[PDB]
This record gives C-alpha cells, structure tokens and sequence, in this order.
C-alpha cells in the first residue's frame, strides 16, 4: 500500500495521458480516453474517448462522455 | 492488512471475462483496488503484452496467487 | 476475491475453526484441512499441501447445509475455480469427520454474511 | 431499501426465488435481513441445467437475487401496511 | 418529490395510475405487470406479471411478485 | 477538471445516448437523474447490435446498468 491507486488517477488527470480501460462485462471491447474529472466511485469524465474493438481492429468515436466506475476491471496508459 | 504480505511480489491474477495478468504488487487501497507494475497481459493467444503500471478493481480478481 | 497462499489462523477477527475438514470442490475432494471462518474471510488450510485457498464473502453467493453423502456445509462460488495443479459457477463443501459441527459452522457462516 | 421491511415479514412462507445466475430454489423462508439475504429451510435448489439439489437449510446473498414468487394466496395490501 | 420529479417518477406514475409497466430484465427477459409499491433503489412489489422471452417467444403467469431492484435494466412507462 | 455529476447535469434535457454494460444502446432526451445517476429518457429509441429495435417512448434507466453516457453531437 506503498502506492495509491488514485494516485495515478489523479496524475493521469494532471498529465491528459490517453488511458485504456478494460471492461468488466465485456471483452471484446475496450474504452479509450484522456480523463478530465473523476469521482470516488471512480466514474470518469473522457475527453476524446473511443470504443476499440480488437476482433474487427475497429473503433468508434464517442467525443466526451461519463463512463461509470463499477465497469473498469484494469486502467492501463496507452 | 491481508495483500501486505503479497507487496513488491510477483503476483498472477485471474481476472473476470476469462483475462489474466501477472505483475508485481505495489499498492492498495480499503477497496483492494491494486496499483500492479511491470504488468504483462496473457493474451488467449498465449502472446504476452507489457501493459506498464496499472490500476485494477478489487471487484474484478476472481483469483490472486503469488509468483513467489 | 480468492487468494490461493498458506493459510495460518488469523490473529483478529476469527468466529469458529474446526480441523478434519475435507474440502470438495465440484467432484474433487482437494484433501482435509482446517477452516478458518472470521470477518473477512473464509478460508481452509490442507494439512498435506502448501497452500490453502481464502475467499472473501462477497465471494460466496450462497451457503447451507447439505450432505454428502454426510452431514456437509454446501457453498457456492460465483465463477469457475482454476487452482492450479489441483482444482460460471463452482459448487463446494466442507465434510467435516464430526457432523456436529455443521450447525456451527452454518451460523458462522450466516453471521460473516451479514457483515458485508 | 425500505421494501425489504415486506420481505422480512415473510417467515414460514414457501417461496422460489430466481438468482441472477438463473439458478432457482424453492424453500420456506425462516428469515431475510436489511441487506436481503434470504434464509430458507427444507429446501430445492436448481443450478441452471442441472438436477436438483437438496438441503436442510440455505442462505443465500441479498444481491445474488432476482425476484421471488410469492404464494398466490400472500395478502400484498395487508403486508405492505408499514 | 424526488419521486415525483426524477427518473423514479416512471414507478409513481405507474403505482398511481395503476397502469402496466414493461421491465427488461437480465438474460432477455422481460416483465409485463402493475406495481403495487417501490422503493428509492427500484425494488417492487408487482401482480399479474406476465414474463416473456425468447429461445420463438416464450410466456408465463406469475400472479405476485417481489423484484430486486438492481435486477432491472429498463423500465417503460408505456408497454407495446 | 469536470467532474461526473457536474456532466451529466450539463447533459440534462439534452438529447444523449447511454450505452448499457450489456451492449444495447438508448437514445434519447435526458429528463433528469438523480443522485444514484439513474436516468429519465424521452423519446427514446432502443438501439440493438447497432441496429433499432423500438422506439420507446420514456424510460427509466437504472444506474448500475449504465456503461457510458454522452452527448449527441
């Protein structure tokens, strides 16, 4: 517990880093985006945010959305 | 107290949809949300992935066992 | 979630814990070992292997009293259980030698429900 | 959560109750909690696509269920008076 | 209040007009029914529920019910 | 820095899609929400496999069921 998950959070916020979240029910699927807000639950504000499809290597632009917390299974920089 | 001992350990973890990674412990708060570094993505393909640091949610790791 | 590791009997929060308890998970007998259930988890140790298996409760979608073919805890897992070189749902038992303590380990159980 | 105040009057009462991994149980319901966790006695559980299993007691997590059928009989108003 | 002017207003309007609602459920089942009361986390007592899936459309009669909540994904203040 | 419920407050009475955790999609008007971010739909139309099933009419969308919401447009 040397390292605080929000911590990086809170530094992908600073740093507009693009982010990758995988999914809890979904495989197939990925969520892509810069986060601009969050909450304690871990709902995200994306900005510039994507669905990415690996079967079909395909993707779908979303513009700015609110995507909520209890579906992020991993949050990984890309 | 329970993940302490698996700190800066070399973890693999089982995770919801069939997934699973391996990497080592570096952080974890009340909701055993976890900070994993060096994180590799077992593809089904058998690929490996560096994935780099992430956050994974406590609520998605059916399985923890420790590389160690 | 569900941590495969040695188990040692927890120095806080431990309601009951009772040795001689084999436990099966689908149609495997795993071996017989000691359960320990406490607050934040329920877990078992194997006297013949390294590591036992911790589930949290969260984890455990239901439990009750069954037989199998003796007097037995039943519980539930709410995915598959991939223990490596030993073992969406799982069904488990806990098969004590002494039927007594069943009932026991049953409002144990209920009593960890209830805390999360 | 204040209808779970209707489930906690339900002791003796024969229920099935479908979870949402579609398994479903018959039993009597000897007690539900705040956080609806349901016990039962005498009790038939069917996993989906297998045989049923029997048991003396279960109890089973609030958050695993989806809905219970209710005896047909069961006084809805009556119940629902707080 | 909240249950008149936010989304939940959908159930009061259900519960005070007495009028069917249809609720997708998880695994494609749908629920055709009245409510007889709800709470803030959308748990219901419902009657004369017809259930309805697919396998070729499938139904049964379920007389009263007892709906978690959190088991529901839509709910339509008009069914049909 | 935005933050979830300053956004979806800014997204009242304008027309969103939510896209579920289980795949279907539902346009329509956001009504309101509420503090649980449940979510109150006009106009609706059921989106499935990218394809319409139904318009609707009004909605309520319960909060845990949601994957994303966003802006038309």
């Amino acid at each position: 517990v040397m390292v605080q998950p929000i911590n990086l959070i809170f530094r992908y916020l600073q740093n507009r880093s693009r982010i990758q979240v995988w999914l809890y029910e979904q495989v197939n699927m990925r969520i892509e985006g810069c986060i601009i807000g969050f909450d304690e639950y871990m709902n995200l504000v994306l900005d510039d945010a994507e669905e990415i499809h690996s079967k079909t290597k395909s993707r779908k632009q979303l513009g700015r959305i609110m995507l909520k917390g209890d579906n992020i299974t991993l949050l990984q920089s890309v | 107290p329970e993940l302490k001992k698996f700190m800066d350990k070399k973890l693999s973890l089982k995770l919801n949809g069939g997934r699973h990674v391996q990497g080592i412990l570096r952080g974890f708060d009340p909701f055993m949300n976890l900070v994993i570094d060096e994180c590799v993505e077992m593809a089904t393909s058998g690929q490996q992935n560096n994935i780099g640091m992430v956050v994974i949610r406590g609520n998605s790791i059916i399985m923890l066992e420790a590389l160690e | 979630m569900v941590l495969i590791m040695h188990v040692s009997p927890p120095e806080h929060g431990l309601l009951y814990t009772a040795n001689n308890i084999k436990l099966k998970l689908g149609d495997k007998v795993v071996g017989e070992g000691t359960v320990y259930i406490a607050q934040n988890t329920l877990s078992w140790q194997p006297t013949e292997l390294a590591e036992g298996i911790s589930i949290e409760w969260k984890q455990v979608s239901l439990h009750g009293i069954s037989s199998n073919p003796r007097k037995c805890i039943y519980f539930m897992l709410d995915h598959k259980v991939e223990w490596n070189g030993v073992y969406e749902v799982t069904e488990c038992w806990l098969m004590p030698e002494d039927i007594a303590t069943v009932d026991t380990m049953y409002s144990a159980m209920t009593t960890c429900q209830a805390l999360h | 959560m204040k209808l779970v105040r209707f489930l906690m009057k339900l002791s003796h009462e024969t229920v099935t109750i479908e979870l949402k991994n579609g398994t479903q149980v018959h039993g009597t319901i000897t007690g539900v909690d705040v956080s609806m966790n349901t016990h039962l006695k005498a009790v038939k559980m069917t996993l989906k696509n297998r045989e049923p299993v029997q048991l003396e007691t279960l109890s089973i997590r609030g958050n695993n269920i989806r809905y219970f059928i209710l005896p047909d009989s069961l006084p809805l108003d009556t119940l629902l008076v707080d | 209040e909240e249950f008149n002017t936010g989304p939940l207003s959908v159930l009061t309007q259900s519960v005070k007009n007495n009028t069917q609602v249809l609720i997708n459920c998880r695994n494609n089942k749908k629920l055709l029914g009245r409510v007889k009361a709800f709470d803030r986390h959308c748990n219901m007592v419902l009657e004369n529920v017809k259930e309805m899936w697919t396998e070729v459309n499938k139904d049964r009669y379920i007389s009263k019910m007892f709906l978690r909540g959190d088991s529901v994904i839509v709910v339509l203040r008009n069914p049909l | 820095p935005l933050n979830p419920k300053p956004f979806l407050n800014g997204l009242t009475g304008k027309p969103v899609m939510v896209k579920l955790k289980w795949g279907m999609e539902y346009k329509g008007y956001l009504v309101s929400v509420d503090g649980y971010m449940n979510m109150q739909l006009a106009n609706t139309e059921e989106y499935i496999d990218g394809a319409l099933s139904g318009h609707l009419g009004e909605v309520l969308i319960r909060c845990n069921n949601v994957l994303y919401i966003r802006g038309v447009e």
